[PDB]
């Protein structure tokens, strides 16, 4: 079973971060950033931009950003578009 | 010895220009939408589907009067019935069979084609993007989802397995083993034959009989001519022609009291308020600044600067012993010359990939 | 005034390397999606997708039926020098196998040899006698193969020097407009001439941008490109990795970005613009300037 | 005289293919016995060659050329009257030999005539254009429209050997080169109301009607800058005084030492003493304006043959 | 940036400010616990939500309609918007 459970480390379960998106969103809803592993492609927001730092290391499959919910990003394939699947 | 049997040329240049048609048309309208994205537009957006039912009309009627598709009539070219000109005339049937491969083939091709070739940017952008639905998706998704994989997966196999048996019937029509050069002709039964004098009598007399067949064969060769002359290229190739610059310029190029000397001398790197080691300009011309002696295997730097290939190969890659005993002492405190031309000091863009091996 | 007794020949030759380029287009569209989804396949096997055209071919056209089609176009055909007479001999199956090795195979051989040659170039003594001795080789056989053009131009027996050494030769086996429309494709190239001639003069570019704006500093899309590829470069040819044709050389940087580019290609950009900027493709800002690149220093 | 100027047009270009094929043989061949500089410094006389070699093997001796054969013409003395053998050897040596040996001695004339006007006794205009006025294309062009229009001699050397052709509204080509030459003349009468380095060892031919390469050829063969010096102040590039250049290889042989001999001292382009050297991405030096020119007429290196791009020239220092 | 508005604060709707094609998603958010995917395109119904929900669409207008509301589908209904990379932007949250 996909489990995704929270420097903050976030520790994927059920899948390798290797080969997903990871997208960090916080709430006081605000998409704070994502990354790709496999390209290590990283982008955030205006307000988190500079401030935070997101990597991740696959070895023991965490994500660093240094509530706030991680999720899995998702491609769909009709009408290609991005949701966010698995939250914490 | 038969004539009426077109040479491979011209069967291949035919659908070549079968082939040229659907693109040129669609150039077309889509600059007429810009133009007026008013009326044009709905048309634009399901333009393969309406320029199959043109060409249905239009190929339905050439095969009717003249016997062969409009560009095959163009190319003096006819279709007959494989097995008597009743015998060899091509039936209601055929002509609908003849309408099928020549209009509906190219269609499926264009659409498959199209297709694949829009998913392909998404199957090599990684696998995050490329995550198979999971069960219970509306049947919407995992359609989506199977069609996606057959075009990734299944369709290259075919479009290599429709150009291969095109390819050996061309191989076999060339001396007579196979009377048909394509596959889809042997289906259907119908072969390409070239267009005698009694064929073209009868169609000027139907002509005859009863401003646009002129226009439109007036075109196909103007069409024809600009592809073959290669005229946008040359016409690009003229207008982008090269400027007339003059030679471009780098911008470098016009005990412890020894080392404040050194520094001032030395040009202070940008990312770090550093100095940099740099070896003075040679004596003479004929030296390598270096290793200060007769310059054995030129090599330029993006500079221009011209330096033995070993000597400017290590100084880039940091190893030259020049460099390593004065860095002995200034470690930190100094950046040596590591990927930077020697004598200005500059960086290089492309490190020691980006050396000229000057054939003096 | 004499019956044509060479131009048969040489178009022959013409029309069946014709032939083997159409056929090698063929196989690249087969190609064409394999190896993911560039040259790719078809460019890295081009000598192995040639040998195998080359040896379908001659089994279907010269082994067969004795003539290359484009031999078959021009109603000719291969026959056996040595036997003499109006019989029209054949050629002998030693002949055919003799031709196919040099033609076919020894083509393929010749040019994997030179592309290792090539490589091996970085060398070894070895590798330097052997390239000595191949390029003699090659030397040897151009110079003969030109004298053999010579005479034939002189008799028109034999083409090709394989011809010659084989004793096969190009005969008419059977007596068995097309010049009105050549004399048309005349006027068509003299009025496509005169529009290349013509169209540079008043300035097509020029046109062209105005035709656009009549009938119709955000960041761009090149930042991706390594420091390395000149984004002009990049978006001319390929229309990554830093390659040889993209590299930047004689960097200079526009005034106000500070992208590098090489110096031909900023200033013609800069140049075509006339006093408007050219508009940078890293960042987006408009350019009116460069200067040398300052190359990491103060 | 029983010929059309279409089929004696294209007799013409398709023994301008197999002259040019010969010609790049030789080349080769030169290329691989000496190096590729040699083979560039001796491609025009060996075109040359080539061409006479051509028609003494073929026209010299009384056959048909590939070209007359092609459109199945026959060379004919005003077929009724074949030429005679001092006949077909004065045209062969007035249509190739003549036009090299005058084309070898135009730049002593053009250098005598300039230092003529140059001592003055309109003149100006003469002394500006000396060059373009001296040169033989537009005489060729001029015999091209004469051709075009009566269709008779298409070189003027066999109108003075009295050659015509024989079998066994085309017009309209003429008058495109007379509104070409007269456009031409134009533009330089407008102003006041480079160097050819001809082709280097290999040349483009071909038998396509469609090629566009030189032998398919109809008309005649043959501003947007900033002076060179308004693109300098725009580059922020120092540029120096015409004819003055940075790093001259001929000022002393301390220029730029490395590069030793005579022989490699000079571009291979104008021939001169190298003048702001230049490396194009294979490797081989010339002067920055001389491979500048060459790379916008064929985007090649002269020597090797190899792609040379124009923006990746590099200047030494 | 693209702005994404819901109105309301049961059919409930949303604008987009410029034309971001179909690519629009709703998420739950219970109080105190995790959003859950609705439709993740804008009409695509995730796996195992009941077929209640449903997504449309209308030019740049997206709405969620629930047919026969459930006592236990009181929630934050989240409209999101993704670009063509992983770029999002949530919306406002509406409360049923
Ligand atoms: C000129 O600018 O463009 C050229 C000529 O333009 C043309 O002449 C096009 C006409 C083609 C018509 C063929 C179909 C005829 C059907 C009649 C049926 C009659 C049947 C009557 C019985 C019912 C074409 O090239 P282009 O458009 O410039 O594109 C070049 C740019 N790209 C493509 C390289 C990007
Ligand atoms: C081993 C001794 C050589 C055996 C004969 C064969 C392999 C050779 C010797 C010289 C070779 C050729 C040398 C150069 C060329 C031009 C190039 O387009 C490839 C083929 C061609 C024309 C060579 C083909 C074969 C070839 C004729
Ligand atoms: C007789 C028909 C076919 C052609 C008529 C126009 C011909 C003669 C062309 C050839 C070169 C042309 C000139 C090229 C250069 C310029 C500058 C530009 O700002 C347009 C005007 C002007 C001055 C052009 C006028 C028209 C021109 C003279
Ligand atoms: C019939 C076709 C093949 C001939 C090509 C069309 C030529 C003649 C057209 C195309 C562009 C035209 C010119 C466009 C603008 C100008 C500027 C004006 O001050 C003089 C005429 C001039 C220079 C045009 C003259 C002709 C002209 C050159
Ligand atoms: C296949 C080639 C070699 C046939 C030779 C005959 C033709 C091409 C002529 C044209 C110019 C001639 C050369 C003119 C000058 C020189 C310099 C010297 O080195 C002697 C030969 C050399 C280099 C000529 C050799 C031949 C030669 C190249
Ligand atoms: C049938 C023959 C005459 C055809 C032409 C032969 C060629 C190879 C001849 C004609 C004129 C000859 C040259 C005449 C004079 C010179 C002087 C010197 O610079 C080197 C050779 C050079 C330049 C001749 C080289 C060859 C050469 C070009
Ligand atoms: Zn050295
Ligand atoms: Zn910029
Ligand atoms: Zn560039
Ligand atoms: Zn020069
Ligand atoms: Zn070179």
């Amino acid at each position: 079973e996909v489990q995704l459970v929270e420097r903050l480390s976030c520790a994927a379960s059920g899948f390798n971060l290797y080969s997903s998106s990871i997208h960090w969103v916080r709430q006081a809803l605000e998409w704070v950033a994502y990354i790709y592993s496999s390209s290590g492609s990283t982008s955030y927001a205006d307000s988190v931009k500079g401030r935070f730092t997101i990597s991740a290391d696959t070895s023991k499959n965490t994500a660093y950003l240094q509530v706030y919910y991680c999720a899995r990003g998702y491609y769909s394939w009709y009408k290609a578009s991005w949701a966010l699947a698995d939250y914490w | 010895i038969d004539e009426h049997k077109p040479s491979l040329f011209e069967l291949l240049s035919e659908q070549q220009l079968a082939a040229l048609l659907p693109p040129t048309v669609r150039y077309l309208l889509t600059v007429l939408t810009q133009r007026y994205p008013r009326y044009l537009l709905r048309v634009l957006n399901s333009f393969d589907e309406l320029y199959a039912l043109a060409a249905l009309v239009v190929e339905r009627h050439y095969l009717r009067t003249r016997g062969g598709s409009f560009t095959e009539h163009f190319y003096g070219l006819k279709r007959e019935r494989a097995l008597v000109r009743d015998a060899l005339r091509l039936r209601p049937a055929d002509v609908w069979r003849n309408l099928l491969v020549i209009v509906g083939v190219p269609y499926l091709k264009r659409k498959l084609d199209e297709a694949h070739e829009a998913d392909a940017p998404r199957a090599m952008m990684g696998a995050a993007y490329n995550r198979p639905p999971l069960p219970g998706a509306p049947w919407r998704e995992r359609v989506a989802f199977w069609w996606r994989c057959f075009l990734r997966r299944v369709y290259p196999a075919v479009n290599a397995a429709y150009y291969l048996s095109i390819l050996a019937f061309n191989l076999a029509y060339l001396f007579d083993n196979s009377k048909y050069h394509s596959p889809f002709l042997c289906l259907i039964g119908t072969r390409v034959r070239r267009m005698s004098a009694a064929d073209y009598r009868a169609i000027e007399a139907l002509e005859e009989r009863a401003l646009v067949l002129p226009t439109s064969i007036f075109a196909l060769k103007f069409l024809e001519w600009w592809y073959a002359s290669d005229f946008a290229k040359q016409l690009s190739r003229k207008a982008a022609e090269s400027l007339d610059l003059p030679p471009p310029v780098v911008a470098g190029l016009p005990e412890e009291e020894k080392e404040r000397r050194a520094i001032e001398r030395a040009p202070v790197s940008a990312s770090s308020l550093l100095p940099i080691y740099t070896v003075p300009p040679p004596e003479n011309s004929d030296q390598c600044p270096i290793c200060e002696g007769e310059i054995t295997t030129a090599a330029a730097c993006q500079t221009g600067i011209v330096y033995c290939y070993p000597c400017i190969h290590k100084w880039l890659t940091g190893t030259h012993p020049r460099q390593e005993k004065f860095m002995a002492e200034r470690a930190g405190k100094w950046e040596s010359g590591e990927g930077r031309c020697a004598v200005t000091g500059r960086r290089v863009l492309g490190g020691t990939e980006g050396l000229r091996r000057i054939m003096v | 005034t004499r019956p044509a007794f060479r131009v048969g020949q040489v178009d022959a030759e013409l029309l069946d390397e014709e032939l083997v380029e159409l056929l090698r287009g063929q196989v690249r569209e087969a190609l064409r999606y394999v190896g993911g989804g560039g040259s790719g396949v078809a460019q890295d096997w081009e000598a192995e997708i040639s040998l195998a055209l080359r040896a379908v071919l001659f089994k279907l056209t010269v082994w067969d039926h004795d003539a290359t089609y484009g031999a078959a176009l021009q109603n000719l055909k291969y026959t056996d020098a040595r036997r003499d007479g109006p019989a029209l001999a054949p050629p002998s199956r030693w002949q055919k196998a003799l031709y196919g090795l040099v033609t076919v195979g020894g083509r393929y051989l010749w040019a994997k040899w030179e592309d290792w040659l090539l490589e091996q170039d970085d060398p070894s003594p070895r590798v330097k006698r052997l390239a000595r001795w191949t390029s003699s080789l090659s030397t040897l056989h151009a110079s003969a193969a030109l004298v053999s053009f010579l005479v034939f131009l002189l008799h028109g027996r034999y083409r090709t020097l394989l011809d010659r050494l084989l004793r096969m030769r190009l005969a008419p086996p059977t007596s068995q407009v097309s010049f009105e429309y050549l004399n048309r494709q005349l006027v068509w190239h003299a009025f496509t001439e005169f529009l290349l001639f013509v169209l540079p003069l008043v300035g097509i570019n020029r046109w062209r941008r105005w035709l656009a704006r009549t009938w119709r500093d955000k960041k761009g899309e090149y930042s991706f490109l390594p420091e390395r590829t000149c984004a002009i470069c990049y978006r001319d040819q390929n229309s990554v990795v830093g390659s040889a044709q993209t590299d930047i050389t004689n960097p200079y940087e526009a005034i106000p970005c500070g992208c590098t580019y090489c110096f031909v290609c900023l200033a013609t950009r800069i140049e075509r613009e006339e006093g408007e900027g050219w508009p940078c493709l890293r960042c987006g800002e408009l350019i009116k300037e460069c200067k040398p690149w300052n190359g990491d220093v103060l | 005289p029983y010929a059309a100027a279409p089929d004696i047009i294209r007799a013409h270009q398709k023994d301008a293919y197999f002259q040019g094929v010969l010609a790049n043989r030789l080349s080769d061949l030169h290329r691989r016995l000496r190096g590729a500089r040699s083979a560039h410094a001796w491609a025009a006389e060996t075109r040359t060659f080539a061409a006479a070699l051509y028609l003494c093997l073929t026209t010299l001796l009384g056959n048909r050329t590939l070209g007359e054969e092609y459109c199945d013409l026959v060379q004919v003395e005003e077929g009724p009257l074949l030429p005679s053998l001092p006949r077909r050897a004065g045209y062969i040596l007035t249509a190739i030999v003549l036009p090299h040996l005058a084309s070898r001695a135009l730049p002593s004339v053009r250098s005598a005539i300039r230092k003529r006007l140059q001592s003055r006794l309109v003149l100006r205009y003469l002394l500006t254009h000396l060059t373009p006025l001296t040169s033989g294309a537009h005489f060729r062009a001029a015999t091209l429209a004469v051709f075009y229009f009566t269709g008779a001699y298409y070189e003027l050397s066999k109108w003075v050997w009295g050659l015509r052709y024989v079998f066994t509204g085309y017009e309209v080509l003429g008058v495109l080169l007379v509104v070409q030459m007269a456009v031409r003349a134009w533009l330089h009468v407008r102003e006041q109301l480079r160097t050819a380095f001809g082709p280097g060892t290999n040349v483009d031919v071909s038998l396509d009607e469609h090629a566009f390469t030189s032998n398919n050829e109809l008309l005649g063969g043959g501003s947007s800058q900033r002076s060179l010096g308004e693109i300098g102040a725009m580059a922020h590039t120092p540029v120096l005084k015409a004819g003055r250049a940075r790093y001259d290889l001929g000022t002393s042989d301390k220029v730029m030492g490395w590069i030793k001999g005579a022989q490699q001292r000079k571009c291979t382009l104008c021939l001169e003493e190298l003048k702001d050297p230049a490396a194009t991405q294979c490797g081989h030096v010339f002067c920055w304006a001389c491979i500048g020119d060459w790379v916008r007429e064929k985007p090649e290196c002269p020597l090797c043959r190899r792609e040379a791009m124009v923006q990746h020239i590099l200047p030494l220092r | 940036d693209i702005q994404m508005t819901q109105s309301p604060s049961v059919t409930i709707t949303c604008r987009a400010s410029q034309s971001v094609s179909s690519a629009v998603a709703w998420y739950q958010q219970k109080p105190g616990k995790a959003p859950k995917l609705l439709i993740y395109s804008a009409s695509s119904l995730y796996s195992g939500v009941p077929s209640r929900f449903s997504g449309s669409r209308s030019g740049t207008d997206f709405t969620l309609t629930i047919s026969s509301l459930q006592p236990e589908d009181f929630a934050t209904y989240y409209c999101q918007q993704g670009s063509s990379l992983g770029l999002l932007t949530f919306g406002q949250g509406t409360k049923v």
